[PDB]
C-alpha cells in the first residue's frame, strides 16, 4: 500500500497490520453518501449537554464535502472506509454522533465524533504539529480526517516506539493522496 | 520571594476537552498569542534562584476559590494538578503542555471527592464548602511554586491566581 517517505524508516506497525485488514480500495460505495453513512445525528461527547442544530448542519456539510473528496481521491482512504462499511456502518444503528462545534475528538476506548470549524476562526489560536519544514497550522481537512480515521480504525495516537502512531500516518497518506500541500506530521507531539 | 504572572493564558477561545482521541494534546494559549506567534502561560520568581518545585491547579473562577472538578491534563501533570521541578538555573518558567479537561457533570461529586483524596486544595477550604454549584464555563489557574530557604528546607510562596480561562 502507498506509503510516505517521512514513514518508511520506523514506519507504524500498527497502520502496517490494520492494513492487512483492510484491503478493499476499490470505489465500490457512493461518494455523496458517506455522511449518512458515518454519522447517524446530533450529539456531543456529554448526554447532558446538547449539540446546536444550526452548527451541526454547518459542520455536516463540510464533513459531507471532505468525505467525499477523500473517497474519490484516496485509495488509501476508500480502504478504511470500506472495512468499515461492511463491519458496521452499513448498519444503521452503528453510526457514530456528530459532536458539532465541540473540541476535535472521537470516542475509541455510545459513540461520538467531535468536529468544529475554528480552524478558520480568528478568534481561536492555530494548533500546531511538528513538520519537518517546522511547525504547521493544523486546517479543517487534517482534523476532519485525523477524527474520521480514529472512527474507521478504533485506533489511537498512542503506539510504544513510533513518534506518530497510526492514525498521523493514514492522515498524512490520504491527505498526500487528496492532493494537501500541507507537510506530513512527523510526531504526535513536539520535541 | 514572589511569582509574578508574566504572561497570562488566554482567556477566550480554547475548548476545554473530554476523555476521547484528539488530534493533538492541546496547550492553553497565552494572552499574547496571534496567528503569527502562539505563546504558552509563563511565570517569574522574584528574589530566588536554584532548584524547585511549582504546581499548577484549576480552581473556581470566584472565591472562596475551590479546587475545580475539572483536571489539568498532559505532560507532568497526574490526579487534575501539573507539578514539576523548576529549572533551576532560571527565573522564567512556561508551561507549554497544558490542557483542561472538563468531567461530565454527572460525576461532579467524584471528581471533587478526588481533588480532597489527593489534597489539592490550595487555599484549604473546608469540606462542607465544596459542594453547591461549580460554574464549569470557568476555571483559574492556580500556581503553587515552592523554592528554598538558606538551610534548603523548602519555603512555600505565595499562591498566585491567572486571569479566568472560559470554554464558552
Ligand atoms: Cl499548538
Ligand atoms: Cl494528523
Amino acid at each position: 500500500f502507498p506509503d510516505l517517505p517521512e514513514h518508511q524508516d520506523n514506519p507504524s506497525q500498527l497502520r502496517l497490520q490494520h492494513d492487512g485488514l483492510a484491503t478493499d480500495d476499490k470505489a465500490r460505495l457512493e461518494p455523496m453518501c458517506l455522511a449518512e453513512y458515518l454519522i447517524s445525528g446530533p450529539g456531543g461527547m456529554d448526554p447532558d449537554i446538547e449539540i446546536d442544530d444550526d452548527t451541526y448542519d454547518e459542520c455536516r456539510e463540510v464533513l459531507s464535502r471532505i468525505l467525499e473528496d477523500a473517497y474519490t481521491q484516496s485509495g488509501t482512504f476508500r480502504r478504511l472506509m470500506n472495512y468499515a462499511y461492511d463491519q458496521e456502518l452499513h448498519d444503521v444503528e452503528q453510526r457514530w454522533l456528530l459532536g458539532a462545534g465541540e473540541n476535535f475528538g472521537t470516542t475509541v476506548t455510545r459513540k461520538v465524533i467531535a468536529l468544529n470549524l475554528d480552524d478558520t476562526d480568528d478568534d481561536s489560536i492555530p494548533e500546531y504539529y511538528e513538520s519537518n519544514d517546522g511547525p504547521q497550522q493544523f486546517d479543517t481537512t487534517r482534523s476532519f480526517i485525523h477524527q474520521v480515521v480514529h472512527a474507521l480504525t478504533h485506533l489511537q495516537d498512542k503506539e510504544d516506539s513510533n513518534p506518530r502512531g497510526p492514525v498521523v500516518e493514514y492522515t498524512n497518506i490520504i491527505l498526500k493522496e487528496m492532493g494537501h500541500t500541507s507537510p506530513p506530521r512527523i510526531a504526535y507531539e513536539f520535541s | 520571594a514572589y511569582v509574578e504572572i508574566i504572561e497570562q493564558p488566554k482567556q477566550r477561545g480554547m475548548r476545554f476537552r473530554y476523555k476521547c482521541e484528539g488530534r493533538s494534546a492541546g496547550s492553553i494559549p497565552g494572552e499574547r498569542s496571534t496567528d503569527t506567534t502562539k505563546t504558552h502561560p509563563t511565570i517569574k520568581i522574584n528574589g530566588y534562584t536554584g532548584p524547585g518545585t511549582v504546581r499548577i491547579s484549576l480552581v473556581t473562577k470566584d472565591p472562596p476559590h475551590r479546587p475545580h472538578p475539572h483536571e489539568l491534563v498532559g505532560k507532568d501533570c497526574r490526579d487534575g494538578y501539573y507539578e514539576a521541578d523548576l529549572c533551576p538555573d532560571r527565573s522564567i518558567h512556561s508551561f507549554q503542555n497544558l490542557g483542561i479537561q472538563c468531567v461530565k457533570k454527572r460525576d461532579l461529586e467524584q471528581a471533587i471527592s478526588q481533588r480532597i483524596q489527593t489534597n489539592n486544595n490550595p487555599f484549604h477550604v473546608p469540606i462542607e464548602e465544596q459542594r453547591g454549584d461549580y460554574d464549569l464555563n470557568a476555571v483559574r489557574l492556580c500556581f503553587q511554586v515552592t523554592v528554598r530557604d538558606p538551610a534548603g528546607r523548602p519555603l512555600l510562596l505565595t499562591p498566585v491566581l491567572s486571569h479566568p480561562i472560559f470554554d464558552n
